[PDB]
């Protein structure tokens, strides 16, 4: 709703608030009632846009190898790890990091399931095909940039609902947490 | 009892076995005394080595870890010096076995850098873990790979677990379980077993 003080600048006449609700009132009023096309661009006047929309997730455009195949290439950084993955539209579920297979490359299996953790989430476990390169940082460092490069590759082959549902299971964000001085 | 020895071997000038008496006995020496335990195992290699070529039976030689023989060792004299592998009876008479100088058996053996000594974790390879002494020694050989579960080995391993009850977590038996056990082990049998152990 059009807020008080712009609504001022609109009439070019101070007002208080109880006569800004009961305009407010008036105009909701006026939406209840079955408004015709006069009414609701007339309603529209009072209406800003709320433009914070976060779902602005950048989609990475797909690309094509030599041999015809889909990729799609993303990064990611945790701490001082810094990590670059590309996706393929097809595969059967085999990560190379670094050119070594991941069960080598992460012994570790917290950093397994970080790595399944994008994944799993779309219910595509075994059918897309990673080739990743990191470097820095340490070995949960390393595993969360992967993860956050993955997720961002992943974005292209899934659906935009998708996408949402990743954001909001923080598949998507870059964690800020670094060392303090 | 059915192998005897083709020479008198004296273990001390009290004892000594006596040519054509019975292999356990050798093996008795070693057993009862182990002072000449080491002397009686290589004695027993000479003889299998020697008696399969006669034809009397065949003989396998199965040695796990083999790249252990042409490695180093982490044994220490009293001045704190290195010891070579060669340096030992038990090393040096188990090379004999692994020349292809005799006949009537066959020698398999298999790799392994768990337990290995001086050798990074990721080296499977046979030049790599046998070093140059060791692949001279070996070659010429027949190099078996031996890899990760297939798909069909893989769901026979989780189905035996399955009919052992030994997968109690109850969205093991499921198919996204299966899933996540595969992509968690990349259908690695000890990755699997290992996971499968505390679900
Ligand atoms: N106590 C004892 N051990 C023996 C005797 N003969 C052979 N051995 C052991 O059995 C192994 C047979 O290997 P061998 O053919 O003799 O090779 P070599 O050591 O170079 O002479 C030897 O390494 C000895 O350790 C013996 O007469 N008395």
């Amino acid at each position: 709703w059009l807020i008080k003080e712009e609504l001022e600048e609109m009439l070019v006449e101070k007002l208080s608030d109880l006569d800004y609700m009961q305009f407010i009132r008036l105009l909701e009023k006026l939406l209840t009632s079955q408004c015709g096309a006069a009414e609701e661009e007339f309603v529209q006047r009072f209406r800003r846009s709320v433009t914070l929309e976060s779902k602005k997730q950048l989609i990475e455009p797909v690309q094509y190898d030599e041999q015809g195949m889909a990729f799609s290439k993303s990064e990611g950084k945790r701490k001082t790890a810094k990590a670059e993955a590309i996706v393929y539209k097809h595969g059967s579920g085999r990560i190379k990091v670094n050119g070594i297979d991941y069960q080598l490359y992460f012994p570790i299996t917290q950093d397994r399931e970080q790595l399944m953790f994008p994944f799993h989430f779309v219910d595509r476990l075994g059918k897309h095909d990673v080739t990743c390169t990191v470097s820095g940082g340490g070995r949960s460092a390393q595993a969360g940039a992967i993860r956050l490069a993955m997720a961002k590759a992943l974005c292209s082959f899934v659906t935009e609902d998708e996408v949402e549902w990743m954001r909001q299971a923080g598949l998507l964000t870059t964690d800020p947490r670094v060392r303090e001085r | 009892n059915q192998i005897k020895v083709q020479e008198k071997y004296v273990w001390n000038k009290r004892e000594s076995t006596e040519k054509g008496s019975p292999l356990g006995e050798v093996v008795e020496q070693g057993i009862t005394r182990v002072r000449n335990a080491t002397d009686a195992v290589g004695i027993v290699l000479k003889e299998l080595k020697r008696q399969s070529s006669l034809g009397m039976f065949h003989l396998l030689v199965a040695v796990d870890g083999i790249n252990a023989l042409w490695g180093r060792t982490t044994l220490k004299r009293e001045d704190k010096s290195p010891i070579a592998p060669e340096e030992l009876a038990l090393v040096h008479n188990l090379r004999k076995m692994m020349k292809n100088d005799w006949h009537g058996g066959a020698i398999v053996s298999a790799l392994s850098q768990t337990g290995s000594l001086f050798k990074p974790r990721k080296a499977y390879l046979p030049q790599e873990l046998l070093g140059k002494e060791g692949f001279d020694a070996l070659d010429p050989f027949i190099p078996i790979l031996v890899s990760n579960y297939n798909p069909k080995e893989f769901e026979s391993c989780i189905q035996y677990y399955l009919e052992n009850n030994w997968l109690q977590h109850e969205k093991a038996p499921t198919e996204e379980g299966k899933k996540e056990l595969l992509f968690l082990s990349n259908a690695n049998p000890s990755l699997l077993e290992r996971h499968c152990a505390y679900l």
